[PDB]
Parts: C-alpha cells; sequence; structure tokens
RNA sequence: UGGCACCUCGAUGUCGGCUCAUCGCAUCCUGGGGCUGUAGUCGGUCCCAAGGGUUGGGCUGUUCGCCCAUUAAAGCGGUA
RNA sequence: GAACAUGGGUGAUAAGGUCCGUGUUCGAAAGGGAAACAGCCCAGACCACCAGCUAAGGUCCCAAAAUAUAUGUUAAGUGGAAAAGGAUGUGGCGUUGCCACAACUAGAGUCGAGUGACACUGCGCCGAAAAUGUACCGGGGCUAAACAUAUUACCGAAGC
C-alpha cells in the first residue's frame, strides 16, 4: 500500500546475432559471410579475408573447411574444388 | 432381441435353509449368506425379479472374531438431535440382543434399492433358541464353501 | 512421575522395561521417573 | 559468527542442494571427526551457538578445529510488504553441507569426552550427524 | 598374506549394485606381463586385512597364472555405508 | 530361553492329575483347588508336571515363565501355604476379628468396616498389627493388600498400617 | 498483523449491545489422583475427566481496559 | 491461457503465488480406471448387432472375474495421513567372549546354558489436540480379504 523504494536497475541492449553462418563442408559463393564476432576468435585462413575487424568472408567459390592453426588457435579456409 | 430366458413370477420356486454359527467368524459367514439371499447360486438368476430362498440361523450367541475387535469396533448411531451420538454398545454386544449384531452385518452387504430391502426380510436370526418354523420343512445347509 | 518424550534410564539406579505403550522406568527413587508423552 | 570482510557482490543466488559431497570428507587436525548425513544450510549462528556450548562442556580444555565456513551471504526482506520491488538487504551468512563431510575436529581428549561432546554439539544443527573414529 | 581373487567380467550392466550386497569389490592389477585384467575380491576375508600387510607390502594372488606379489595401491573408500568399491593392485616386475 | 529345563519336584501332601487344560491339588495340605494352568502340552508322569511346551516363539518364553508358574504357584501355595507379616506403625490400631471380618482404626470419626472371603484364612495374632495366612497367595494377596492401604501411612510422621518391612519416603516441612 | 487475487460489482448490503442458542477442550468451580521446596488448613506443576454451572454495578461508543462489592467459581475458543 | 513433470529467477529450498525455457494433455476430446474430481494413468467415437481378443486397473459381499499355488515379512487393524529425537522393539546381515550371564557385589567362592555395545539394514512403537454426526479402507467387514516377491488362469473400453 506504501510507495516503495524503487529499483536502480533496468537497462540492457539489443543482442547481436554472432556465431557461425555457414557449415563446414558446404558449397558457397564468392563474397558470403562465414562468422561474425568481436575480436578474432577464428583467424582467416586460405582465400578468406577479415572485414572491419570482424565478418570473416569468402573470396572465391568452393567448400569451407574449419581447422586448427598452431596449438590453440583455429582458422577457416575455402578451396576452389568443385 | 434374440433368445435369452428371463425368469418371472409363477415359474420360480424358493426353499428354506438352516445355517449354524457355532465356530464361524461373522464376516466370513455373512458374505456366504448374502449370495444365497440374492439368489446368485441358480442358473436362472435375473437382476429384475426376486430370485433365491430364505435362510435361518440358530446360534447367534456363539459367533467369534479374531484380534482385539471384541473390545474395539464400537457401533455408532444418531437420532437427528443436537448431540444424539449413541455408542453405548461396543464389541461386547453379543451378550445383550446378539440377534441385531448378525442382522446388521448381513444387512450391510445388500443393495439399498426397493427390491434389496424386501430381499433382506427373508432372514430370521435367533440368539440360541430353536426356530419355530417346523411347518416349512427347512433343509440343513450348515456346511459352507 | 514426569512426562516427556525423551525418557531413558536416567540416573545410575533407574533401568527400563517396555509396558503397553510406555517404555517407562522402575527404580528406587521418585526424583528420576518418567512416562512417555 | 564466522563472516568475511571484502565482497564484490552483496546479492547472490541460493546455492544448489542436491547430490553427494565434494571435498572435506576426512579429518586432519585431530583424532576425531563428526560426519554429516543429510543436507541443509548451516548459518554461522548455529556455529557460534554450538561452539561456545561445546567448549562450555569442554570447560576450556582441549582445542577444536572448524571445517565449515559460510561464504554465500543470504538476504531477507524486513516487514511483510508487496511482492517485487528489488531485493532485500543481506542479513545472514550460510554454508551448505552434503552427506559425507567432517564438520568438526578435536584432538587429545578422551573418547568419552568426544562422544559426550559431539552429541552435545549436534543438538543445534539442522543436519543429522554420525560419529567418525578416523577409521583407516 | 595369502589372499586370492579371480578374473571378473566386463561389459557390465550397472545391475551389480544388487549383486553387491553379497560381498565383493572390483580390483585391477597394474604392471607388465598382463594388463588391466581385473580381479574380484570379497570383504569378510578382508575383515582380517588387519593382520595381512598393514598397508605396504605383499599379497598373493593365485589369479590363475602369474600369481606373484601384487600391491593394492589406491583408495576408493565410500561414504554413508562403511562399504568399499574398487580397491586395486599392481605387479612388482 | 529364560528358565527352560528348571524341572523341579512335586513332593506333596497331594497329587496332580491332568485332563482338561489344567491341574488340581488334592492334598491334606490343601484340598482341591486349581485354575486352568496351561493349554500347553502338559504332562505329569510319576510325580510332577514339568512339560516342555514352548520354544522359538517370543511369546513362548513368557508363556513358560507364566504357565509353569500358574501350575507352580497353585500346586505350592495349595501345598505349602505361606503368608508373612504386616506392620504396626503408630498408636491406636484396634486389631481384632469377627469371623471373616476384622477391624482396625486410622483416626476416622467413624471406623469404616471391611469384610473378606473364605479360602483365604482370616488369621489374627494382631492387637495393633496384621499377620495373616491362607493357602493361595493369589487370593491372600489382594486382601493382604486391601488391608495395606486403608490410611496410606504418614509419609512424614509414622502413623499407619503396612507390610513386613522396607523404608518409607520420610518427608519434612515447616 | 500480514502475503496471493481463485467464487460474488444486471448488489454476498452494516462494528459493538439486546433476545435466544449449539459445539469444542488447550479445565475457572466441582471430582479422581501420583508429586511437591505437600506434617495439618492451604497452595505450586503434572496426568485423567466435558455432565452441569460460570454475579450485579461506576467510567469513554468501545470487540479492549481499569475500579467497587460479592461468589463454590466469576476459564479460553469456534461457529459469514 | 490453465494444470502436471522436469531445468532456473523472485519470495521465506512459503502459496492452487509470480515471470521465462523444453515436453504432453485440457482448451476444441466422448470412452475405461483414480469412491464423486476440464489439466493425473490407458486410449482418439462414420453407422447396425442379445459375437470374439486385449490396455490401465483389478478378482470375499455391494459389483464382471482366484475365498488360486509356492515362499518369506508383519501383531499394529500397521495397512487406511506429518518431523527432530527416544528406547531391554525386531527378521535379516558382521562382530566380540566368558564354557561368566541371569539371584555374587567393591562406590570375594559358587551353580548350569546363552549374553551383548558396535555396523548396515527391512518392517513396526511412542512422539500425534478442535470445534453439526461415526468421519479419509468409499460402506459391511477382514489376521489375510494386509505387505514383498514369482509363475500362472480369467474378468475388463466407443481400442483391435
Amino acid at each position: 500500500k506504501k510507495g516503495v523504494s524503487s529499483t536502480k536497475n533496468g537497462r540492457d541492449s539489443e543482442s547481436k546475432r554472432l556465431g557461425a553462418k555457414r557449415a563446414d563442408g558446404q558449397f558457397v559463393t564468392g563474397g558470403s559471410i562465414l562468422y561474425r564476432q568481436r575480436g578474432t576468435k577464428i583467424y582467416p585462413g586460405e582465400n578468406v579475408g577479415r572485414g572491419g575487424d570482424d565478418t570473416l568472408f569468402a573470396k572465391i567459390d568452393g567448400v569451407v573447411k574449419f581447422e586448427r592453426k598452431g596449438r590453440d588457435k583455429k582458422q577457416v579456409s575455402v578451396y576452389a574444388v568443385a | 432381441m434374440r433368445q435369452t430366458f428371463m425368469a418371472n413370477e409363477s415359474n420360480i420356486e424358493r426353499k428354506w435353509y438352516v445355517i449354524d454359527a457355532e465356530g464361524q467368524t461373522l464376516g466370513r459367514l455373512s458374505s456366504e449368506v448374502a449370495s444365497i439371499l440374492r439368489g446368485k447360486n441358480k442358473v436362472t438368476y435375473t437382476p429384475h425379479v426376486d430370485t433365491g430362498d430364505y435362510v435361518i440361523v440358530i446360534n447367534a450367541s456363539k459367533i467369534e472374531f479374531t484380534g482385539n475387535k471384541e473390545t474395539d469396533k464400537v457401533y455408532y448411531r444418531h437420532s437427528n438431535h443436537p448431540g444424539g451420538i449413541k455408542s453405548i454398545t461396543a464389541g461386547e454386544l453379543r451378550r445383550t440382543n446378539p440377534e441385531r449384531l448378525i442382522e446388521n452385518s448381513i444387512k450391510g452387504m445388500l443393495p439399498s434399492t426397493r427390491l434389496g430391502e424386501k430381499q433382506g426380510k427373508k432372514l430370521f436370526v435367533y440368539g440360541g433358541a430353536e426356530h419355530p418354523h417346523a411347518a416349512q420343512q427347512p433343509e440343513n445347509y450348515e456346511l459352507r464353501g | 512421575m514426569k512426562v516427556r518424550p525423551s525418557v531413558k534410564p536416567i540416573c545410575e539406579k533407574c533401568k527400563v522395561i517396555k509396558r503397553k505403550g510406555k517404555v517407562m522406568v522402575i527404580c528406587e527413587n521418585p526424583k528420576h521417573k518418567q512416562r512417555q508423552g | 559468527m564466522l563472516l568475511p570482510k571484502r565482497v564484490k557482490y552483496r546479492r547472490q543466488h541460493r546455492p544448489k542442494t542436491t547430490g553427494r559431497s565434494k571435498g572435506g570428507n576426512y579429518v586432519t587436525f585431530g583424532e576425531f571427526g563428526l560426519q554429516a548425513t543429510t543436507t541443509s544450510w548451516i548459518t554461522s549462528r548455529q556455529i557460534e551457538s554450538a561452539r561456545i556450548a561445546m567448549t562450555r562442556y569442554m570447560k576450556r580444555g582441549g582445542k577444536v578445529w572448524i571445517k565449515i565456513f559460510p561464504h554465500t551471504p543470504y538476504t531477507k526482506k524486513p516487514l511483510e510488504v508487496r511482492m517485487g520491488a528489488g531485493k532485500g538487504a543481506v542479513e545472514g551468512w550460510i554454508a551448505v553441507v552434503k552427506p559425507g563431510r567432517i564438520l568438526f575436529e578435536v584432538a587429545g581428549v578422551s573418547e568419552e569426552v568426544a562422544r559426550e561432546a559431539l552429541r552435545l554439539a549436534s543438538h543445534k544443527l539442522p543436519v543429522k550427524t554420525k560419529f567418525v573414529k578416523r577409521e583407516e | 598374506s595369502l589372499k586370492s581373487i579371480i578374473r571378473q567380467g566386463k561389459q557390465t550392466r550397472s545391475d551389480l549394485k544388487q549383486l553387491r550386497k553379497s560381498g565383493k569389490v572390483p580390483a585391477v592389477v597394474y604392471g607388465y606381463g598382463t594388463k588391466n585384467v581385473s580381479v574380484k575380491v570379497d570383504e569378510v576375508e578382508f575383515i582380517k586385512v588387519i593382520r595381512e600387510v598393514g598397508r605396504n607390502g605383499v599379497i598373493e594372488l593365485g589369479v590363475g597364472s602369474k600369481t606373484i606379489k601384487v600391491m593394492v595401491a589406491d583408495y576408493q573408500f565410500d561414504p554413508l555405508k562403511n562399504q568399499i568399491t574398487h580397491i586395486d593392485f599392481l605387479a612388482i616386475n | 530361553s529364560r528358565v527352560g529345563k528348571k524341572i523341579i519336584d512335586i513332593p506333596s501332601d497331594v497329587t496332580v492329575t491332568f485332563d482338561g487344560n489344567h491341574v488340581t491339588v488334592k492334598g491334606p495340605k490343601g484340598e482341591l483347588s486349581r485354575t486352568l494352568n496351561e493349554r500347553m502340552t502338559f504332562k505329569q508322569e510319576e510325580n510332577t508336571i514339568e512339560v516342555v511346551r514352548p520354544s522359538d516363539s517370543k511369546e513362548d518364553r513368557t508363556n513358560h515363565g507364566t504357565t509353569r508358574a500358574l501350575l507352580n504357584n497353585m500346586v505350592q501355595g495349595v501345598s505349602q501355604g505361606y503368608v508373612k507379616v504386616l506392620e504396626l506403625v503408630g498408636v491406636g490400631y484396634r486389631a481384632q476379628m469377627q469371623g471373616k471380618d476384622l477391624i482396625l482404626n486410622v483416626g476416622y470419626s467413624h471406623p469404616v468396616e471391611i469384610k473378606a472371603e473364605e479360602n483365604i484364612t482370616f488369621s489374627v495374632e494382631k492387637n495393633t498389627v496384621v499377620k495373616v495366612e491362607g493357602i493361595s497367595k493369589e487370593q491372600v494377596g489382594a486382601l493382604a493388600s486391601n488391608i495395606r492401604s486403608v490410611r496410606p501411612p504418614e509419609p512424614y510422621k509414622g502413623k499407619g498400617i503396612r507390610y513386613q518391612g522396607e523404608y518409607v519416603r520420610r518427608k519434612e516441612g515447616k
């Protein structure tokens, strides 16, 4: 019944939909998106490139391949095979 | 509809039986009497007519019960009055008016219909004295399944 | 007598035996004696 | 009242209470351990209302060694009000125990004292206990 | 200590808890010449480990063949029961 | 289990004959009493009834110690015959007899009367006291006890009539 | 004293007092007791016991509450 | 939108409370079982029949079918409603040890036959007080017509 002492909270922001966008072993187009994330969780490998410090995209057609780089770091690649 | 014999009046005949409760355990000797009163031991039994025979007891003061139910298992009764709870009789009511004891027990295992009330009026229980129905030529059932 | 659920053989003179519903105790003094409650 | 000093967050979640124990299933600092057999939240106030008492039986005799410390501080609202306008201010400190954990440890003193002392102490805690004899 | 176990069986469904009240334990020897070829022991002949080795020494095995000194090393003590589960040995080589 | 093979004598002024579920002690010591002793398998071969009925039933080990003693107390108290004494603590009990109706007094404005039964002898060497006899302690006992408890003796200061001897809880106040 | 909002807003309409009741036991009086730091009268805590009893006034509207004079006693509650 | 079963937050490991997540049923679903009971268990009605086999649940009487068989467990009517505790309750699991332990007594000698702490238990016992009337086995009643297993036979829906 009594006007309460209110809440010093309540704020948040819209989610960005990060993660993988193309599956390993499937065929693509030149220029398609493969992953979206802050910082380089998965490095760009063969015939792929990093955009503006994110969006690892493909540069030529073919099939994608996820792989390990050194000991603890991964990478993505595309091969021309048809 | 098809062929199904239906027993009716002037086609069924009732008899007279005599059971003895010398070494019975009330309940066990009550369920076997209810079936005979309902007439569920004939091949021509219909559930819309009064089929069966009459039963007569001659030893209602010899009934026994195992366990401590002789001191417990009290009988309650109301008279539709503010605080009319009547429980004067308990489990030792087999010495005073024991005919009602068996009567109620056998009347508590019958249907509460208009035909189930007239079927319970074909039972005569006696404390220990012999029955005066010698002109009915009652057959001695005694032995129970 | 006393009445509490935690009866036992209380002092070094009181010792127990089961009755009907009470597991009360018998001994020499009426300052240590109890029946279940 | 075994409580800490510096805490990052003051409002937390109720701890999980299911399954067996993890660590502290044995005894070190003394010959004799008091085990636990069910699950509950011991709440610092038990501990100091079941420590001073065990020592008031011990008459400042031998020494004890506590094997339970309340970390997660539980909170609670004051007077019964409406539902939901924030969270109540922290007012307690809780510790969670599971079956198979030694809560107290003592040394040197006779086994008659051990039995007739942990039976005194367990009569305050909401968990059911059982004696342990360092049974190698 | 002359204590003898036998080669028990794997591919076990977990229906053994109930054949466990009747005494047993697992046991697996380490060391060359054989492998984790497990052996099954019983308890109330271990109600007398009190005199057997202490904790550090020798035990016979009689486990068909290669019956030599084998050392039960680890501990797999169990809560809430005063029971035991999977005590296990090793070869001396 | 308690008292199993404690097969003791029956050297009597009497005999024992078993048909029913009981005994009966006809002897010049005590003529012809018995209850129903035991529905156990009772024997009596040449002088005594010590019959090995009960075993392996929890009820059986109290049945033994009870029904060997139904027979036992009956045969003995109807053979032996043994009631001990009672006490005279105070001044002014008026102890007497009138057949099977004695008298005492306690300090009531009106000495209230008590009368007893037979088969328990009304024995009076008693001028401020009680000391009686009979045959069966089951029947001299409850009456040796109605006489115990007329004015429960002063648990402070001495007055009363009671049994053969113990201590009473003696209490003090202002 | 509160918490929840499941029946009722084409109406489930009112706190004390008056009149008349009925049920409970967690017993105020009477009764049967073991135990008292109970000699006796008395009285304190406990156990069993629900049949019937359980007063007239002064003072604010008081369901409360204090006071006056009695009585074997002036018990606590449930029943919109 | 609702309940039930799970995974969390919030509140008091309070609510037939409140907010999200994954399923099913009700909503829009009749039929059989749970004494009566939208949400629980079994199962989805096109229409006729005085045909047959089964599911959950059951087979002394009310009321269809075993007063079936073999084995144990239980003396409270437990079954047929709660907890910390308490203890000369107990059927099973291990001890420990006198060849004395029941009447010995220090706050020493015998005679004749079982004694106990401890440990895991399975079933019981006490802890257990409310207002119209017995008053949660549904009722009569039951020492098996109860509980834990095994194998059977038969009954049972608008399912086949």
